[PDB]
């Protein structure tokens, strides 16, 4: 530990192309593991890592019945929340979500998540007492007090510290093996001319997972160059993940530039200079 | 809010002449969730491209990758377009591949 | 397992 189960949950209208789109993802420690999505050929939860393909149809089912329940509520909601803000009919607004649990490495809740937004911005969500909520303005005040009149937060702290708990535990069993994988980046740094006879230093880390990691340039065992341009992390496409950083140096003084990499990968930080051929 | 998307075209192995390789282009950080987004050659859309599932992050921005299989040469020229309510013009990034 | 979500 620790470990989370988090839903994403997003509602979208589009007035003029029939219902709204709903999705709803899953993560187990930020991987993604189950997606719904009312806009693929057949709707219905369906696994996004091989080790969910265990669960059987009695699982999916009724998954995909809360789905479908979900996916009715919020086609509601929308129309609620356009009356709340007294908006026009006809434009295309958003729900998001973002619900579920963190758990201590002993298995106990550390947190629980019921965030919303409408349109981007915070809405909703339940406080860290799990007992009570912050409303961002006066029409989610309207939820605010709907909820508090209806015991929601008691319900839904029933799901964050029993429900969530047992199936995050249920899934880590499936998954352990594959959610511990890491692959280690690969680095290395790149050469390029400037005008008045600078030299870029690109120092690249490739092929990496988890994405966190982090690249740092030293001059003279600093650790420290300031102004350096990073590129944020991104997807390779095949699972793996690329970053690279650079610095800007003289012309013959290239050798006295050190790019460090960090990642829980390796075994120790990686350390290399441009290699002049 | 509206928050317009970041954009970073990219292969998905270090460029080599010749070698079949994948032509990425990142959009991320954007609200609300449409976006239009091409991969261009030579300054001509590509046809067979694909995408990744929607997906969002904690604050409340999306993402996806747009992607083509590709056979990077000296000198085709590759780019990413990118529209959106929050461009002004649609945005044009084009590929380096060391960057 | 995702929650049941509540009316708005």
């Amino acid at each position: 530990g620790p470990h989370s189960l988090r839903y994403f949950v997003t509602a979208v209208s589009r007035p003029g192309l029939g219902e709204p789109r709903y999705m709803e993802v899953g993560y187990v420690d930020d991987t993604e593991f189950v997606r719904f999505d009312s806009d693929a050929e057949n709707p219905r939860y369906e696994p996004r890592a091989r080790w969910m393909e265990q669960e059987g149809p009695e699982y999916w089912e009724r998954e995909t019945q809360k789905a479908k329940g979900n996916e009715q509520s919020f086609r509601v909601d929308l129309r609620t929340l356009l009356g709340y803000y007294n908006q026009s009919k006809g434009g295309s607004h958003t729900i998001q979500v973002i619900s579920g649990c963190e758990v201590g490495s002993d298995g106990r809740l550390l947190r629980g998540y019921q965030q919303y937004a409408y349109d981007g911005r915070d809405y909703i969500a339940l406080n860290e007492d799990l007992k009570t909520w912050t409303a961002a303005d006066m029409a989610a005040l309207i939820t605010k007090h709907k909820w508090e009149q209806a015991g929601e937060a008691e319900r839904l702290r029933a799901y964050l510290e029993g429900t969530c708990v047992e199936w995050l535990r249920r899934y880590l069993k499936n998954g352990n093996a594959t959610l511990l994988r890491t692959d280690s980046p690969k680095a290395h740094v790149t050469h390029h001319s400037r005008p008045e006879d600078k030299v870029t230093l690109r120092c690249w880390a490739l092929g990496f997972y988890p994405a966190d990691i982090t690249l740092t340039w030293q001059l003279n065992g600093e650790e420290l160059i300031q102004d350096m341009e990073l590129v944020e992390t991104r997807p390779a496409g095949d699972g793996t993940f690329q970053k690279w950083a650079s610095v800007v140096v003289p012309l013959g003084k290239e050798q006295y530039y050190t790019c460090h990499v960090y990642h829980q990968g390796l075994p120790e930080p990686l350390t290399l200079r441009w290699e002049p051929c | 809010i509206q928050r317009t998307p970041k954009i970073q075209v990219y292969s998905r192995h270090p460029a080599e002449n010749g070698k079949s390789n994948f032509l990425n282009c990142y959009v991320s950080g954007f609200h609300p969730s449409d976006i239009e987004v091409d991969l261009l050659k030579n300054g001509e859309r590509i046809e067979k491209v694909e995408h990744s599932d929607l997906s969002f992050s904690k604050d409340w921005s999306f993402y996806l990758l747009y992607y083509t299989e590709f056979t990077p040469t000296e000198k085709d020229e590759y780019a990413c377009r990118v529209n959106h309510v929050t461009l002004s013009q649609p945005k044009i990034v084009k590929w380096d591949r060391d960057m | 397992a995702v929650y049941n979500f509540a009316t708005m």
